[PDB]
């Protein structure tokens, strides 16, 4: 009931309108590969900079990339996991069953997509 | 653990051959603070240093690892119910009144652990604690010096 | 009461800003309780939620998420102004029930009209040992 | 448009993700180790 | 502290600056106050024979902050390395 | 306007209601009937705003109990005095205040604890005192133990008038609540005379006493040789050899020329190299300034002359367009409510002592303080426990306002209701701060440990590893390092030797070195951080939700101080404020245990030690920028590497230290089955035993209860505070003592 | 929901429904007491637990009495 102008902020709707998951219409699988994307890209950085092998030239960055991507799959697992927890029983189509569903589907897609790209990225 | 000090300092003193060091240590509080947890605990606590690492690392760990449970003990017995509850309430408002965290939403509602639940818990850990430091001092101080 | 009174969703709310301990996502899944009162002057009271509100003269309705937040609204109005609110309890299909004046001279009177249930006709300490009732699902203090 | 959307046409069931994430999980899981492993030296299989 | 030196020279006009000043608008005396300005306001203590609102703790007090404002203006002249 | 205002003997002068214990309230004025109203007499009986509804007399006990703690103040300050005076070795430690140890306190040959009074050299018996009263005094220009007799007599005097005082405005001339609310003419006279007065006393005795008496102490002549500071006082020889510029006789002051007195009131920072502390001249021109900026700020409020501000026109006047109605209703706040003006000055005094303990142990303005690190580390933590108090009294006291002061008819859109109108985002945002720094601290030393225990040197968050340096606090070292370089060019040295620059050392043993801030450092800082944050944190939420919340609506009516609200709502055990306050006690003992325990092992590591031809050897070699990355390197280089000396005392002088660190275990064992269990296994318990006494007909008429639920938390709390405090008390001084 | 129970040792000096923070006591005619009050519990799936009645009760022993069990939403004291 306490609005702010943090809150309230022409610019800050209009920044939270356009992301994936608070788009006015668009299919929950494009807004999984998004996520999944942008995620596994920032998720993918720590990993290769301050990881188990991180003095190993070359090794560094596949051992990063491939424990980003299986922490993309257990984010994926989880995400899947929450969908048929919460979305068990019965007008937005992402928070239904099947949507998040999809939605889990396009997040590992494009989780894998953006590790692959990070991993091409920094090899260049 | 009185007991497990007095056998453990007892026979400490016979294997190495100073019974008259627990003879003459054992009547006053500072020998048993001193000579025995002090003492003894010089073994324990060079498990891992910046200067290298012997056999009793994992030891050393563990107990720290019980100090650490025993001070988890102490965190669920101090407090009781009221401040979690009121705390747990904010967090829900919290989570409730933020953009890209609110989609997803808990099916049960997060509540404070009850009193019997805080007094189990808070027994658990200290029993755990307890148990895993006396453990690790009682192998490594035995190991370290005696084979 | 003698007629039992109809919420009005119309009734003016009291002079106030923005709320943080008000409404939350249970008002709009589960029921959420609704209080209103008729003040003769304009004031300043405490809400149970938050700080200060400012009531209008007239018709006032407020809104909270739990039962006793309503109950502790209507005890200080009682206590301080002595006001005689009366709150609603609304479900998310939109039922509405009549909470705290059930017979309209609230619980403090008798009214001669209620009927006394879950009431024991023996004296505590009376009860039957738990070896009594056993692998039954009664318990003591229910029979 | 085309892309990203029949990408997880074969994904998007649930029994079928799970499977998937389960099958990739053990997988990686088995390939560390005596694969994963011993490659990167690894300080467990020197000795 | 030498009759004529500079120094008393310019602390001195200070304070009869500050003095004057309050006499006919500007500084802030017992009865023009204000926020930003001068505003009409009593007397309460007597002027002793003087006109207007010129009362004895209106010199005193501005008599102190002629002093302070004179040997602040003549040790800051003296650190850059005037009188 | 402003006048005093007075009632004739309020209060008749008879020992009727001494009789009586409980009289201040009406719910002991029945008389006992149980041993709660025991406990209930020692607890309601300075809680005058429960006793009487009356502002006036409220308080007038206020002014009579403040005028009874500065008599007992002034009381003890002259036992100071009188110890110094006769059971001392003062006298021969002004001869050489390297080589004999201060001592203050003899002890009686009754059952063998004439051994608690050491050698300290001077050919004197007596426990070395670490409270540092032989450099204030030798900073005041104390020589004799007549001085410090007379110093006694005289406290005692003031002990004995203040103790009239309140006597006399309490029962017979007691001011009226007029004279209280001229909160004006309170900030104007204590600004004025109570601070700058003070500080423009201190400053002449410093120039016309201490500071000849000092000179010539640093000179290496004899203390009995030196003349008496009146000898200075009169005859203006003496002041005008030592210094020439008063041979002027106080022409450069009124003729502006100041610069004259550059010899006398000097700014030449660093410390002095003959004592090791700091320069007395600038310590002069320090109070003088400081006089001087609080007569300038003490006529600022206008009282009874027309010129000068309003509190309530200035409090109004701010008002800013995101908070509604500025700072209106706080004047009417802070003259109605004590509690208010209680949590202000609490919050205040408690900074104000953090300041205290950082600034001297800083700079040293004392002579030869530094050299003694026992004093030093003794002082820097008792003020630095005093501020931790003093500011968890600030939020409990608050808190005390909200729950009973609080008006909101006073509060409708003003900051403390915007405030109360926003504190779930506030406390929201407070415990995700928390929780993240705590996890990005403490888990690096759990990472540091895991790491090290794993055989990872090259993982660890070490100054060899990964530097997580603290470049800010090194940028800001270094700037002013070179302050008086380009800044503050009139400035002879640094503010302080902390940021860099060469070694200062008196008789061997270093007084001030620089100080280098590595990784373990900001590891330190960032978990003094956190441990702040999370008592802000709990003392915010317990001031905050005091009077109302989601779960409970009705907490104002509850009152301050209840233990809870029933297992209702899965229980509310522990809801009230002052829990939150007893809850955050806890945090702030720890808080400040890791505090002074970074303090200890920084300052025996890489400041305190001993100055050879090959340079500086100091007291641990410097294992803070090893061993102080990982917990068990503070369980072994810092807690098992010292407390040797504690355990081993023995046999000595020390060894009442290592007694009372026993003691000190036992108290925060036996704290923990108050601070555990219940009431009602006690109360049964209770009963048990009330039947073995009924059994012997021996059972007492005021029937035998069990503590309160608040009444068992306060026990335990206080038993748990005094075990720790004095646990770190006793392992502190020990180890200071026995190889510093 | 929690149980609440009235025996006929109340003496319907209406202290339990004072001191009833969610409104569930109430009192009705009778005959068992001078005061021609008990106390009933018409709305005991309301109660929290917070035995508040307990507190208030005036008679030796509890003539009210409330059994933990079974918590709900309401009975749980939750604003979500
Ligand atoms: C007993 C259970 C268990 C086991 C077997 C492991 C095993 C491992 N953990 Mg550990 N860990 C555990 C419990 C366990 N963990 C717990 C309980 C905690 C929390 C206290 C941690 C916290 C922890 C941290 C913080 C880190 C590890 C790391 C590691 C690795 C050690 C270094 C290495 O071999 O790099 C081998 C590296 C590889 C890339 C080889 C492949 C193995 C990967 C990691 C698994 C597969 C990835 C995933 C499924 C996505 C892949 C998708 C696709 C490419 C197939 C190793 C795989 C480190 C690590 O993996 O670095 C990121 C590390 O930094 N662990
Ligand atoms: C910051 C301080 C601190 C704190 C709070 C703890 C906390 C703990 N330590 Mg640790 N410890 C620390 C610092 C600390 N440690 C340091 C710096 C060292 C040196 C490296 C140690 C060395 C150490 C050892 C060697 C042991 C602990 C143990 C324990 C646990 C105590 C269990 C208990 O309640 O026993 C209750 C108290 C007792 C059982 C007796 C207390 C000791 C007395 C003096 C022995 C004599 C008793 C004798 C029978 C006579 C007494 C009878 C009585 C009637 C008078 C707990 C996890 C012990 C553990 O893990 O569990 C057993 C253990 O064995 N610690
Ligand atoms: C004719 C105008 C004039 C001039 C040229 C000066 C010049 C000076 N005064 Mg001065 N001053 C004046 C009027 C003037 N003052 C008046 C009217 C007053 C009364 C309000 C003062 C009150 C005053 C004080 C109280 C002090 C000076 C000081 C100084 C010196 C400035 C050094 C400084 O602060 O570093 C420059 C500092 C900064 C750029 C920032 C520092 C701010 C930090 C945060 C504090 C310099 C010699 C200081 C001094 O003694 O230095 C020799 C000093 O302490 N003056
Ligand atoms: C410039 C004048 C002046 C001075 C120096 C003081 C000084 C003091 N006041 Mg006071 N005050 C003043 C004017 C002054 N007051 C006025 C005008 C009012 C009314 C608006 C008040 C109202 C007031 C209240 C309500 C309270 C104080 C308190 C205090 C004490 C604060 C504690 C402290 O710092 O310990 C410093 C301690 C010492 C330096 C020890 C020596 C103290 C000596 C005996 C006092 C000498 C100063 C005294 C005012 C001289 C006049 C008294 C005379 C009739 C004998 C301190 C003694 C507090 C108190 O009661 O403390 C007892 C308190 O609660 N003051
Ligand atoms: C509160 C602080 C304080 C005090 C008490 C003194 C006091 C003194 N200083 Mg110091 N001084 C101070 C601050 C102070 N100063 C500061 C801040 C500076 C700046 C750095 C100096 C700089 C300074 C210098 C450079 C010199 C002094 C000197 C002096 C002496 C000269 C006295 C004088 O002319 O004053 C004026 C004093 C009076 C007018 C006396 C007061 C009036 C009396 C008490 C009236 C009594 C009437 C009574 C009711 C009737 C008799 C009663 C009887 C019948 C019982 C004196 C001992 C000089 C010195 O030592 O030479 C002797 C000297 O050379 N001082
Ligand atoms: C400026 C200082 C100051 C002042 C004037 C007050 C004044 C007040 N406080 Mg506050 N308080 C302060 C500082 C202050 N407090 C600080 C620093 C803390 C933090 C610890 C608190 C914490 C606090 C709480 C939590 C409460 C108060 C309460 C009160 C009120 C009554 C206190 C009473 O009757 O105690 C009577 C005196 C005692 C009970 C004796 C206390 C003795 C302690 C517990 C142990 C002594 C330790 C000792 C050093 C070691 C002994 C060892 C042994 C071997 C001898 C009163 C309004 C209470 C209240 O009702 O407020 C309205 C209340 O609930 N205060
Ligand atoms: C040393 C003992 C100890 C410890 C560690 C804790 C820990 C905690 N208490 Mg507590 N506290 C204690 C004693 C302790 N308590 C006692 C005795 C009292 C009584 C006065 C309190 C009073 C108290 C209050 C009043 C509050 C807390 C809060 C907290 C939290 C601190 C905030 C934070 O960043 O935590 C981070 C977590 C830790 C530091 C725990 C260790 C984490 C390590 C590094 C593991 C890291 C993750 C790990 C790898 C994952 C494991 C995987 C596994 C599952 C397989 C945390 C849950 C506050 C809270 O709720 O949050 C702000 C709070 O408000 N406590
Ligand atoms: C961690 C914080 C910190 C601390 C404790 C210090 C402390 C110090 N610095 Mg440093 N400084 C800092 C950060 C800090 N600095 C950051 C920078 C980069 C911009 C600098 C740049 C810097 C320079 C360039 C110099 C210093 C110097 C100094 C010294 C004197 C400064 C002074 O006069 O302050 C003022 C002293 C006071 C006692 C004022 C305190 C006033 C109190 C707290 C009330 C304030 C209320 C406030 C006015 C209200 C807010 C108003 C706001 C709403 C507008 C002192 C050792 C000087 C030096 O070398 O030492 C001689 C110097 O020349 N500093
Ligand atoms: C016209 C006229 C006249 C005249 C008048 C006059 C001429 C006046 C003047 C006046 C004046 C001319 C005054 C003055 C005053 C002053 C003062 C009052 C001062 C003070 C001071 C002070 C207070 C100081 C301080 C300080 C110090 C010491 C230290 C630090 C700094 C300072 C500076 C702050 C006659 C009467 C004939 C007649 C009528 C008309
Ligand atoms: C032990 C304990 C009790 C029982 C303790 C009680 C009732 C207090 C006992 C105080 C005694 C009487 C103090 C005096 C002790 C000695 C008789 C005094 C010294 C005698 C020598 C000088 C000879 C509680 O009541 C309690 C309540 C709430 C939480 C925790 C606890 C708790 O832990
Ligand atoms: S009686 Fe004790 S255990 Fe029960 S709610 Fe109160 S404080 Fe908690
Ligand atoms: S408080 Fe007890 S005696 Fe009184 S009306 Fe309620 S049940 Fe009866
Ligand atoms: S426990 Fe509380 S809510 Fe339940 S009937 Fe008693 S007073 Fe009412």
């Amino acid at each position: 009931m306490l609005e702010t102008p943090v809150t309230s902020a022409p610019i800050v709707a209009n920044y939270l309108s356009n992301l994936p998951a608070y788009r006015t219409g668009v299919a929950p699988n494009l807004r999984g590969v998004e996520i999944g994307l942008a995620h596994g890209f920032l998720l993918a950085g720590p990993f290769i900079k301050l990881g188990p092998l991180r003095n190993v030239p070359g090794a560094a960055e596949v051992v990063g990339c491939m424990s980003a991507a299986g922490l993309v799959l257990i984010l994926a697992l989880c995400l899947s996991l929450y969908g048929n927890a919460a979305f068990q029983s019965t007008s937005d189509p992402l928070m239904s069953s099947e949507g998040w569903a999809k939605f889990a589907g396009g997040f590992t897609v494009g989780g894998l997509s953006g590790v692959a790209w990070a991993y091409v990225l920094t090899q260049v | 653990g009185w007991v497990t000090f007095y056998w453990h300092w007892k026979h400490l003193t016979l294997w190495q051959g100073n019974v008259s060091q627990f003879d003459e240590s054992s009547t006053y509080l500072m020998g048993w603070l001193r000579d025995y947890l002090w003492l003894n605990s010089s073994q324990l606590i060079n498990g891992y240093n910046p200067f290298g690492m012997n056999s009793l690392s994992v030891w050393a760990w563990t107990f720290l690892f019980g100090h650490l449970v025993y001070a988890t003990g102490f965190m669920f017995l101090i407090s009781w119910r009221g401040y979690w509850q009121e705390l747990i309430e904010t967090l829900v408002w919290a989570h409730e009144k933020t953009p890209l965290a609110n989609l997803v939403y808990w099916k049960d509602k997060p509540v404070a652990l009850s009193i019997v639940q805080a007094r189990l818990v808070g027994l658990a850990h200290f029993s755990v604690g307890y148990i895993f430091t006396y453990a690790a001092f009682l192998i490594a101080s035995t190991s370290g010096r005696f084979g | 009461p003698w007629k039992q009174p109809e919420l009005d969703p119309d009734t003016p709310s009291p002079i106030f800003g923005g709320s943080t301990g008000g409404l939350l996502r249970k008002a709009q899944v589960e029921e959420f309780y609704v209080t209103t009162w008729e003040s003769p002057k304009e004031q300043i009271f405490e809400m149970p939620t938050g700080g200060a509100a400012i009531m209008r003269k007239g018709p006032n309705l407020l809104k909270f998420a739990r039962k006793e937040q309503c109950l502790a609204l209507t005890t200080q109005l009682r206590t301080k102004f002595k006001m005689t609110p009366c709150f609603y309890r609304v479900y998310a299909d939109g039922k509405v029930e009549y909470l705290h004046p059930k017979d309209g001279v609230y619980p403090e009177k008798v009214n001669a009209g209620r009927v006394g249930v879950n009431q024991n006709m023996r004296s505590i300490g009376e009860n039957v040992d738990p070896i009594k009732v056993k692998f039954t699902g009664s318990q003591p203090f229910t029979i | 448009e085309e892309f990203f959307q029949r990408a997880t046409d074969a994904v998007s069931r649930r029994e079928s993700l799970n499977g998937f994430v389960a099958l990739s999980g053990i997988a990686a899981i088995a390939l560390f180790g005596l694969k994963g492993a011993s490659t990167l030296e690894l300080p467990i299989t020197k000795g | 502290g030498f009759i004529g030196s500079p120094t008393n020279l310019i602390m001195v006009a200070s304070t009869g600056a500050c003095l004057f000043a309050s006499r006919f608008g500007l500084a802030p005396s017992v009865r023009k106050v204000a926020q930003p300005l001068k505003l009409a306001d009593r007397e309460v203590i007597q002027t002793t024979g003087d006109p207007a609102g010129f009362t004895a703790t209106d010199v005193l007090a501005m008599g102190a902050a002629g002093h302070a404002i004179g040997v602040g203006i003549v040790l800051g002249l003296k650190g850059i390395g005037q009188l | 306007k402003v006048k005093i205002a007075v009632d004739r003997n309020p209060v008749e002068t008879n020992f009727e209601k001494w009789a009586k214990p409980g009289h201040f309230s009406r719910a002991l004025a029945k008389g006992p009937n149980t041993t709660t109203w025991i406990w209930n007499l020692h607890a309601d009986a300075h809680d005058f705003d429960n006793h009487t509804s009356d502002l006036e007399e409220i308080s007038r006990k206020v002014f009579s109990a403040h005028f009874g703690q500065l008599g007992i103040i002034l009381i003890w300050l002259s036992g100071m005095y009188f110890h110094g005076a006769r059971f001392s070795n003062y006298e021969g430690w002004l001869s050489d205040p390297t080589h004999i140890k201060p001592s203050a306190q003899v002890v009686w040959p009754i059952v063998g604890q004439e051994i608690l009074n050491g050698d300290v050299g001077g050919g004197f018996q007596g426990i070395q005192i670490t409270s540092g009263f032989f450099q204030l005094w030798r900073a005041s220009g104390i020589t004799s133990e007549l001085q410090l007799y007379s110093t006694a007599i005289g406290g005692l005097v003031l002990a004995a008038a203040c103790f009239f005082a309140g006597w006399f405005h309490y029962h017979k001339a007691a001011p009226k609540l007029e004279w209280f609310q001229n909160v004006e003419s309170m900030l104007n006279h204590h600004l004025a005379g109570l601070l700058g007065l003070g500080s423009l006393a201190w400053a002449g005795h410093q120039i016309h006493v201490s500071l000849p008496v000092n000179k010539l102490l640093d000179a290496g002549v004899d203390p009995k040789e030196i003349p008496l500071p009146h000898e200075f006082l009169l005859n203006q020889s003496i002041i005008a050899d030592l210094y020439p510029s008063f041979s002027k006789g106080l022409a450069p002051f009124f003729t502006l020329n100041w610069a004259e007195y550059s010899d006398f009131l000097t700014f030449k920072g660093g410390l002095n190299p003959v004592t090791g502390g700091l320069w007395l001249s600038d310590t002069a021109h320090h109070h003088l300034a400081i006089a001087v900026l609080f007569l300038v700020a003490g006529h600022q409020y206008r009282t009874n002359w027309g010129i000068g501000h309003s509190i309530k026109d200035i409090l109004e006047s701010h008002k800013g367009p995101f908070t509604g109605n500025g700072h209106a209703g706080l004047y009417e706040i802070l003259t109605t409510s004590w509690h208010a003006q209680l949590a202000i000055n609490l919050a205040l005094f408690g900074s104000l002592s953090i300041i205290v303990a950082h600034h001297m142990y800083a700079m040293p303005p004392y002579p030869y303080l530094a050299t003694d690190y026992g004093t030093q580390l003794s002082l820097f933590t008792h003020h630095m426990w005093i501020g931790g108090f003093c500011v968890v009294g600030a939020g409990a006291h608050a808190a005390i306002f909200m729950v009973r002061d609080y008006d909101p008819t006073n509060n409708y859109n003003n900051l403390l209701d915007r405030v109360i109108r926003h504190r779930d985002a506030i406390i929201s945002h407070l415990n995700w701060v928390s929780i993240f720094l705590g996890f990005h601290s403490f888990g690096l030393y759990i990472h540091n440990d895991t790491m090290s225990a794993l055989g990872r040197p090259q993982d660890m968050f070490s100054d060899t590893a990964i530097q997580l340096q603290p470049v800010f606090a090194q940028w800001i070292q270094n700037t002013h390092f070179t302050a008086p370089q380009l800044t503050a060019p009139n400035a002879l040295a640094a503010t302080s030797l902390t940021w860099g620059g060469d070694v200062v050392a008196v008789g061997g043993k270093v007084a001030m070195m620089p100080i280098a801030l590595g990784t373990s450092d900001f590891l330190v800082h960032h978990i003094h951080a956190f441990t702040i944050h999370v008592t802000v944190l709990i003392l915010l939420k317990g001031v905050l939700f005091a009077r109302s919340s989601r779960l409970i609506p009705d907490k104002a009516n509850l009152g301050f101080r209840f233990p809870c609200d029933g297992p209702g709502r899965g229980g509310t055990c522990q809801v009230s404020a002052w829990d939150h306050v007893f809850l955050g006690l806890f945090w702030m003992y720890n808080s400040l245990s890791i505090v002074i325990f970074h303090f200890s092992w920084k300052m025996q590591s890489d400041v305190w030690g001993t100055v050879t031809d090959s340079g500086v050897s100091h007291i641990t070699g410097g294992n803070f920028a090893q061993s102080a990355n990982t917990i068990n390197g503070w369980l072994r280089d810092f807690l098992w590497a010292q407390s040797s000396q504690v355990i081993q005392s023995y046999g000595s002088a020390l060894s009442a230290y290592g007694l009372m660190f026993l003691g000190a275990h036992f108290v925060w064992a036996f704290s923990l089955m108050f601070l555990f269990s219940g009431r009602g296994y006690w109360q049964e318990l209770i009963e048990s035993i009330v039947w073995a006494h009924n059994k012997l007909r021996v059972a007492p008429s005021i029937q035998p209860r069990a503590l309160s639920i608040t009444q068992g938390r306060a026990v335990g709390v206080a038993h748990y505070l005094l075990g720790g405090i004095a646990t770190t008390w006793s392992f502190f001084l020990a180890r200071i003592i026995a190889v510093g | 929901a929690h149980v609440v129970k009235i025996y006929d040792t109340c003496i319907g000096c209406t202290q339990c429904v004072r001191a009833c923070p969610l409104d569930v006591l109430e009192m009705v005619p009778w005959d068992g007491c001078k005061a021609a009050q008990m106390a009933s519990s018409p709305r005991t799936e309301d109660c929290v637990g917070c035995k508040r009645c307990e507190t208030a009760c005036p008679t030796d022993f509890l003539s009210v009495r409330v059994y933990l069990g079974n918590e709900s939403t309401r009975s749980l004291g939750l604003a979500y």
